[PDB]
């Protein structure tokens, strides 16, 4: 199975930092684009950001640059979020999603209902 | 003998009528031109849809000029798009609706662009972009109670191009406002263009009657660049 | 609250994978490493079918290996005479998004289908003599990406709403509803026994369904992406895969788990159609690169390329009889190889 | 709760999955090796045959 | 009566030297360029369609032009001899001017598309052949082996003795056997100049005219650069042609108006024109060059895979 | 003829 399960998050003095942790399984995880969707209570699904293939190329959603640093390790198909001085606006679920095809740069993952490639989540209280 | 021979021979004079009747769709098809109208539920696409029609997919047709434009809204499916957006690999072109005023909204609207412009199979096709709601966007910005800063940070380091062109009575920081949300979109199509294909911004607001004849203009210079590349010119 | 329930979910899991490793008793290459190849198989594009205003996107044959069934998303659904390369109707589509095409066993139904979300089935055999609509099946919440037919009267559906749906066409309204994928479902197959069919969906798995019952007898997974082809090995006892993640896979009913991977490292583009010969030997799939593959279905290795198409391959079929293969393309041409 | 009725069907359906009889993966390989082999000479793919026999000469 | 020469006639060595040494330049950058065009469209078959058809058979043109025109004019410009004797003599003219034909008419038929293509809607396909342009290409083909067949016809050779020497040498014969052939005669120098050089031009200038005012008049900034650029880069392939194809035609023109029989001088007029002639020769064989440098300048389709 | 035209066309180009 395309297995993704997340790590860390919790509950956060207002500030502070995080780091959570994507395990990737069943899948080449070096040959897919990688990002990350929120979903606050009582909203839709966001999108977070996005590392591609090897790391040399990122992007964030601006409420969270400078805020926030996507990072991955290939070798051991895991993919990491560090967050850093966390607002209470920054409360919610929180997904490790991975692009539905290997070698392209498009993705659409951000879906309001059921998407396949996306982990349970885990919840950040602020 | 003769038997099989009265078959075939029937069964030619019935494909010459068949051929026939594909030429003439073929004239019919080709004289057409097909846009996939697309964009967010928020968008103002009812309103563009009205602003033609004066003149579940909610197909639309209108002609300006004695040219006739073939337009799709696909509104029976789900959120999913990634299968069905491939049916219209040869439309002239997307147009792309979106609401200017949301700043929620605009990091989805430009992530699908984003989407669509890389995708394998749309990378081809040219986007004509209507930035929807701008008395709205207006509103916001001179009522000053919300701020694109805290969405887009970038907004602090910006400053209008020389190019652009204000409309009379307009405050600077409209333009600014309306300006730095086309340039995000720009940024994004002149990123990976490659001369494929071209992003052709516009405003326009709900009240406005001018978009079929933006669409006539900007599909006429999407097929003029078209022609003109398979000609070797570019 | 719900602690009991997500243990035991969980547990089930590993539960049946277990039993997978278990039953995984030698690899197919370690049974197959003696095994003669295929050769190279220089088949040859014996025709080629013209008439097409837009991309074609499905193609059927029918019964008895000479009529052709075709859509184009121009809004056509051509009958091509395979051996003469004649045309014999042109039904006219109300939706020009058709994505699917089949041609009923005994010849006297045609059906097509897309975004209309509507699945519309012709008559070839009115007594008035043209061809026109004999019913229109409504009831799915999405495209219809696929439909094969059981008989004259039973049309099995798949749609993009994550559902497969059984009709009966006299009385225009569903029988038995199939659900369980979790996204859309690209394609279906069904058994040569017409008693069971499998469908791969958007999720990384293919599900085996009984026709009867409705109820869902195995979810077979391993792939990484999408599944785009699917197509029962002609026994009925096994099935291959075709994915966006560029590789094709054998999974087997009763041993329930993936028997062979067709793979290249140089093939980075996904497949499009998936069909196997006559004698199951050789495995026939298209690409998005123009290119179809023949893969010996035992060892894995690729016995030829039947290059000749521009633009992606959309639909793979191969005659009944088995005399030849036909290859449908966004070039908007059918060419028939043997 | 309300998830209850909804957590059902995640176990349901593989557990009627899990309890269906399976056969060891070689004796898979056999059945298809073997129906591979019985039908190799009425494979016009596998074995060309005469143009002649072929239709679509 | 006409009256002796003041002076000699001859080519100068100088002159034959530096002839040569851009002569070989010409042959090696024409074939190369033209080479790489007919690689370019015979080799890969997505590249291959109606629009590049006309541009082959524009290089299959060029390619005779330069294989059978310049390889005889430079050993000519050395040896002043006629090798091949009576049955080539007939042949080297013939295909030199249907491939001229061809080239000129194949321009125009350029013109005449791409202003069909940028007046009208939906020209796109991938790989195809529309029936009216195959059929204008074999036409073409066949118009220009039809006006050059006079040339074929007309050709003899004669020996002759001259400053007490013995010469044979190939030329449109003075003596004509009928009267359409001393027609021809006659109007040989005004019908290249019309039909071949004024042809051409006019049929390319309106036709590239009426495309540039389709672009212009008519509605981002940067397309305008664009369309700034490709009707640059036609009215420059335009007047390329027209300057590189004009010395010759000239030449003859002038020989035929300013050559009079009694003048004494007219000798040092003919070793001029000589010099002009064997000029034209060259940068003729530079039009056909310029059209693959061209095509590698403005299309970038054709960079991927022109040269590194 | 007049021989000057004969030797033009001798060393002239061919056309």
């Amino acid at each position: 199975q395309v297995q993704l399960q997340e790590s860390g998050g919790g509950l956060v003095q207002p500030g502070g930092s995080l780091r959570l942790s994507c395990a990737a399984s069943g899948f080449t995880f070096s040959n897919y684009k990688m990002n990350w969707v929120r979903q606050a209570p009582g909203k839709g699904l966001e999108w977070v950001s996005d590392i591609s293939q090897s790391g040399a190329s990122i992007s964030y959603t601006g409420s969270v640059k400078g805020r926030f640093t996507i990072s991955r390790d290939n070798a051991k198909n895991t993919l990491y979020l560090q967050m850093n001085s966390l607002k209470p606006e920054d409360t919610a679920v929180y997904y490790c999603a991975r692009c539905p095809a290997p070698f392209t740069r498009d993705c659409f993952d951000v879906t309001s209902t059921t998407y396949a490639y996306r982990g349970q989540g885990t919840q950040v209280t602020v | 003998t003769e038997d099989q021979r009265n078959e075939e021979k029937a069964q030619r004079e019935a494909n010459k009528k068949i051929e026939k009747q594909l030429q003439k769709d073929k004239q019919v098809y080709r004289a057409t031109h097909r846009l996939l109208l697309l964009g967010a539920d928020n968008s103002g696409k009812s309103t563009i849809v009205k602003q033609m029609r004066i003149l579940g997919i909610f197909e639309t047709k209108f002609q300006v000029d004695k040219v006739n434009f073939h337009m799709f809204d696909v509104g029976g499916q789900r959120d999913e798009r990634r299968k069905w957006i491939q049916c219209f690999n040869d439309v002239t072109a997307i147009i792309f609706v979106v609401d200017s005023s949301d700043y929620n909204r605009l990091q989805e609207a430009l992530n699908l662009f984003k989407s669509i412009w890389n995708n394998r199979w749309l990378r081809t096709i040219s986007v004509i972009l209507f930035l929807n709601k701008q008395d709205l966007l207006a509103e916001k910005v001179l009522a000053g109670k919300s701020k694109i800063e805290d969405y887009f940070p970038e907004f602090a380091r910006y400053t209008t191009p020389e190019d652009a062109t204000p409309e009379p009575g307009e405050d600077p920081r409209v333009t600014r406002a309306k300006y730095f949300i086309r340039d995000e979109f720009l940024r994004i199509s002149t990123a990976s263009g490659d001369g494929r294909h071209y992003c052709y911004p516009h405003f326009t607001c709900a009240v406005d009657t001018e978009n079929a004849r933006r669409i006539f203009n900007d599909c006429k210079d999407i097929i003029l660049q078209m022609n003109l590349r398979e000609y070797n010119l570019v | 609250e719900l602690d009991q329930l997500r243990q035991e979910a969980e547990q089930l899991k590993n539960q049946i994978r277990d039993a997978r490793k278990a039953c995984a008793d030698a690899t197919l290459s370690q049974i197959t490493n003696n095994i003669d190849p295929v050769g190279r198989i220089q088949m040859r594009t014996r025709r080629t079918l013209r008439g097409h205003l837009a991309k074609i996107y499905a193609m059927h044959w029918g019964t008895d290996s000479r009529l052709l069934v075709s859509a184009s998303q121009d809004g056509k659904l051509i009958i091509w005479d395979s051996y003469t390369t004649n045309k014999v109707h042109a039904i006219p589509l109300r939706s020009s998004w058709v994505m699917t095409c089949a041609y009923a066993p005994s010849g006297n139904y045609v059906a097509c289908g897309g975004l209309d979300n509507i699945c519309s089935i012709y008559n070839l055999k009115t007594r008035e003599g043209n061809v026109r609509v004999s019913r229109e099946l409504a009831g799915h919440t999405g495209y219809l990406s696929c439909c094969r037919f059981l008989d004259d009267n039973q049309i099995v559906t798949s749609s993009g709403d994550t559902t497969c749906a059984l009709w009966d066409i006299e009385t225009g309204q569903q029988t038995t509803t199939f659900t369980g994928h979790t996204g859309d479902v690209m394609s279906l197959s069904l058994a040569p026994d017409t008693r069971l069919f499998v469908s791969g969906a958007c999720d990384a798995s293919a599900k085996l369904w009984d026709v009867r019952e409705g109820m869902c007898r195995q979810t077979f997974t391993g792939h990484e992406s999408d599944i785009n082809a699917i197509c029962f090995f002609p026994n009925g006892n096994a099935f291959a895969t075709g994915s966006d993640d560029a590789t094709c896979r054998l999974f087997d009913l009763r041993a329930d788990q993936e028997l062979m991977t067709y793979s290249h490292d140089n093939i980075i583009c996904g497949i499009t159609s998936v069909s196997f010969s006559k004698s199951g030997r050789l495995l026939l799939a298209g690409y998005d690169d123009f290119n179809c593959n023949v893969w010996d279905a035992l060892k894995a290795d690729r016995a030829g390329v039947l290059a000749g198409h521009d633009n992606r391959v959309s639909c793979l079929g191969v005659t009944d009889d088995g005399m030849a293969v036909a290859t449908g393309s966004w070039d908007s041409f059918l060419k028939i190889w043997n | 709760t309300a998830s209850i009725a909804q957590a059902r069907k995640l176990v349901e359906q593989l557990k009627m999955e899990a309890n269906i009889d399976r056969i060891k993966v070689s004796k898979a390989a056999a059945d298809l090796m073997a129906y591979c082999e019985a039908h190799a000479k009425e494979d016009p793919l596998l074995t060309p045959v005469p143009a002649s026999e072929n239709p679509f000469r | 009566s006409p009256p002796p020469c003041q002076g000699p006639i001859e080519i100068k060595e100088t002159f034959k030297y530096i002839n040569t040494v851009v002569s070989c330049l010409v042959f090696v950058l024409g074939i190369i360029g033209n080479s790489t065009l007919l690689r370019i469209i015979y080799k890969n078959k997505c590249m291959r369609n109606g629009p590049n058809i006309l541009i082959a058979s524009l290089a299959l043109g060029d390619l005779l032009h330069i294989v059978i025109d310049i390889p005889i004019n430079v050993y000519k410009l050395l040896a002043e001899d006629w090798p091949f004797g009576a049955e080539m003599c007939k042949l080297v003219p013939f295909i030199q001017k249907a491939s001229v034909g061809i080239t000129v008419l194949s321009l125009c038929a350029l013109s005449i598309d791409r202003y069909r293509a940028v007046a009208s809607w939906s020209r796109i396909k991938g790989i195809g052949v529309p029936k009216w342009t195959a059929v204008e290409i074999v036409l073409i083909w066949v118009v220009s082996v039809v006006l050059a067949v006079p040339e074929a016809i007309g050709f003899d050779i004669i020996t002759m003795d001259y400053k007490g020497s013995y010469l044979r040498i190939c030329l449109l014969h003075p003596v004509q056997k009928t009267a359409f052939m001393q027609f021809y005669k006659t109007a040989k120098d005004w019908w290249l100049f019309s039909f071949y050089f004024c042809l051409p031009l006019a049929i390319t200038a309106f036709f590239y005219t009426l495309m540039t005012c389709e672009m212009l008049r008519k509605k981002l900034n940067d397309h305008l650069k664009q369309r700034r650029e490709v009707a640059k880069t036609v009215f420059c392939l335009v007047l390329v042609f027209a300057l590189c194809w004009l010395p010759l035609h000239l030449s003859r023109i002038l020989k035929l108006t300013l050559y009079n029989q009694n003048d004494p001088n007219r000798c040092e007029l003919l070793s001029f024109l000589l010099v002009l002639d064997y000029i034209g020769i060259n940068m003729a064989s530079l039009n056909s060059c310029i059209n693959p440098i061209a095509l590698y300048l403005v299309s970038k389709r054709f960079k991927n895979c022109f040269k590194s | 003829m007049d021989k000057e035209a004969v030797y033009f066309a001798h060393l002239d180009i061919i056309w």
